[PDB]
C-alpha cells in the first residue's frame, strides 16, 4: 500500500494537479542458511520460543527474532513450555538454560 | 517520462477542448460552417433551416 | 519474441530449513497520484449561436 | 463501402475520430488491469519437486502437469464453467497459459516462503513453521498448531476439496 517492502514512514510533495509520495521501506537482505525446529526438549518439555524462532549454525542452538537475525542463548527467559515432547513433530533435544540456576 | 501520469491529465483535458473548438467549423451538412453566411446569403425562412 | 514473465527462481525448501536476513536496506520509492483537474466552463449559447 | 456516404460524414467532423480514440482506451486499460492483478512477482517461483509440507495437501490448486494447459484442477473447472460491419476484437497481450504461470509463481512463493517474497527476497520456511506464525497474527498461540498439526492439516485438505465439489455443481 506504502511502497515495497515493511514501511516505515512516508512524506508527501506537491505537484501540478497532483500529489507525490515518497515512500520509506525496510527491505531485508544478505539472508543465511540456517536449520530450524519448531520446539526444543528439555527436561521432557516442550519449549517454544516467545518472539522469535530456533535456529541452529550446525553444531549449536540459538534463538532469534524473525526479520534479523541475532542468535541469542536459549533460556526460560526467551521461551515458554507447553506440553511434552510426544506431541510436536520434529522437536529436537537441547539444553534450556535458566539463569537463576548461577545464584543458587 | 517519471510523470507521465500527470501530464495524461493535462493532455486529455487538452485534447477535448480542442476537438470542441475545431468541430465549430463543421457544416453539419449546412451551406456553410459560418453563421453569418447563412444569414447574409440566405432569407429568414430559409437561413432558419 | 515471445515474452517472458521474469527469470525462474526456486526456493530451497525443505522441512527443517529457513533462511534468516543478516543486513538490510533503505529503500525510497516514489509514487504520482493524480487530484485534480483544470475548472473548464463552457457558455453554452455562446459556442453554439455566438 | 459507400463513397457518397462518406463524402455526407465527413461534414460532421471529428466525431469518429473521437470514437476510436475513446474504445482504444478501453482497450488499451483492459490489458493494464490484467497486468496491475497478476504481474506482482519479479520472479517466478517453483515449488519442490517432492511435495511435503508438514501433512498439507496442495493438489488442487499447484499446476496439472498432466494437462497441455499446465493448469491446477481447480483453474480447469473454473475455465469450463466459464465483421461485416467493420467490428472487430483484439487479442489480450498475455496469455491465458502465461496468466496461469502468474498464478503458479503466487502459489509456490506462498507455499515455501511465505509472505518474504512479497517484501523482499524469498527465504524459505517449512510450511507448518509458516502457519504457526500465521496463527501468532490472529492472536492464537504457535503451541496450538503444532500439538494439532495432523487436524489442521485434515480440515485444510477436506476444505480444498469442497470447494472443488462446490464450483463444479453450483450453476
Ligand atoms: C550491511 O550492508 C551495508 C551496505 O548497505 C554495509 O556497509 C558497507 O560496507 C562496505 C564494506 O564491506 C563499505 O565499503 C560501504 O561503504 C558500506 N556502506 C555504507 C552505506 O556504510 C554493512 O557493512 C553491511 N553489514 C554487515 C554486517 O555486513
Ligand atoms: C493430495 O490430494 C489428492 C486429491 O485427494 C490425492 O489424489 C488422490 O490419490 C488417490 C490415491 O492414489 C487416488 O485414488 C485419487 O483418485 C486421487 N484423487 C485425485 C483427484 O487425483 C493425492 O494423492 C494427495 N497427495 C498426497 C501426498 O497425499
Ligand atoms: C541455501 O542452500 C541452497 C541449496 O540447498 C542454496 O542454493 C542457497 O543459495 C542457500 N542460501 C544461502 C543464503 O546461502
Ligand atoms: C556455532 O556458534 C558457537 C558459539 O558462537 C561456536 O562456538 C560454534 O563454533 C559455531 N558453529 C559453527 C559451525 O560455526
Ligand atoms: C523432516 O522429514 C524427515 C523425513 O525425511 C523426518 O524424519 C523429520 O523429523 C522431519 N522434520 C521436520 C521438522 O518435520
Ligand atoms: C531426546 O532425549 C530423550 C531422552 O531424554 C531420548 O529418549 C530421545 O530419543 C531423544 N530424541 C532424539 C531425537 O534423539
Amino acid at each position: 500500500f506504502c511502497g515495497k517492502g515493511y514501511h516505515l514512514m512516508s512524506f508527501p510533495q506537491s505537484a501540478p494537479h497532483g500529489v507525490v509520495f515518497l515512500h520509506v521501506t525496510y527491505v531485508p537482505a544478505q539472508e543465511k542458511n540456517f536449520t530450524t525446529a519448531p520446539a526444543i526438549c528439555h527436561d521432557g518439555k516442550a519449549h517454544f520460543p516467545r518472539e522469535g524462532v530456533f535456529v541452529s549454525n550446525g553444531t549449536h542452538w540459538f534463538v532469534t527474532q524473525r526479520n534479523f537475525y541475532e542468535p541469542q542463548i536459549i533460556t526460560t527467559d526467551n521461551t515458554f513450555v507447553s506440553g511434552n515432547c510426544d506431541v510436536v513433530i520434529g522437536i529436537v533435544n537441547n539444553t534450556v538454560y535458566d539463569p537463576l540456576q548461577p545464584e543458587l | 517520462s517519471a510523470l507521465g501520469k500527470l501530464q495524461d491529465v493535462v493532455n486529455q483535458n487538452a485534447q477535448a477542448l480542442n476537438t470542441l473548438v475545431k468541430q465549430l467549423s463543421s457544416n453539419f451538412g449546412a451551406i456553410s460552417s459560418v453563421l453569418n453566411d447563412i444569414l447574409s446569403r440566405l432569407d429568414p425562412p430559409e437561413a432558419e433551416v | 519474441y515471445t515474452m517472458s514473465l521474469g527469470a525462474e527462481n526456486s526456493v530451497a525448501y525443505s522441512n527443517n530449513s529457513i533462511a534468516i536476513p543478516t543486513n538490510f536496506t533503505i529503500s525510497v520509492t516514489t509514487e504520482i497520484l493524480p487530484v485534480s483537474m483544470t475548472k473548464t466552463s463552457v457558455d453554452c449559447t455562446m459556442y453554439i449561436c455566438g | 463501402d459507400s463513397t457518397e456516404c462518406s463524402n455526407l460524414l465527413l461534414q460532421y467532423g471529428s466525431f469518429c475520430t473521437q470514437l476510436n480514440r475513446a474504445l482504444t482506451g478501453i482497450a488499451v486499460e483492459q490489458d493494464k488491469n490484467t497486468q496491475e492483478v497478476f504481474a506482482q512477482v519479479k520472479q517466478i517461483y517453483k515449488t519442490p519437486p517432492i511435495k511435503d509440507f508438514g501433512g498439507f495437501n496442495f493438489s488442487q490448486i499447484l499446476p496439472d502437469p498432466s494437462k497441455p494447459s499446465k493448469r491446477s484442477p481447480i483453474e480447469d473447472l473454473l475455465f469450463n464453467k466459464v465483421k461485416f460491419n467493420g467490428l472487430t476484437v483484439l487479442p489480450p497481450l498475455l496469455t491465458d497459459e502465461m496468466i496461469a504461470q502468474y498464478t503458479s509463481a503466487l502459489l509456490a512463493g506462498t507455499i515455501t516462503s511465505g509472505w518474504t517474497f512479497g517484501a523482499g527476497p524469498a527465504l524459505q520456511i517449512p510450511f507448518p513453521m509458516q502457519m504457526a506464525y500465521r496463527f501468532n497474527g490472529i492472536g492464537v498461540t504457535q503451541n496450538v498448531l503444532y500439538e494439532n498439526q495432523k487436524l489442521i492439516a485434515n480440515q485444510f485438505n477436506s476444505a480444498i476439496g469442497k470447494i472443488q465439489d462446490s464450483l463444479s455443481s453450483t450453476p
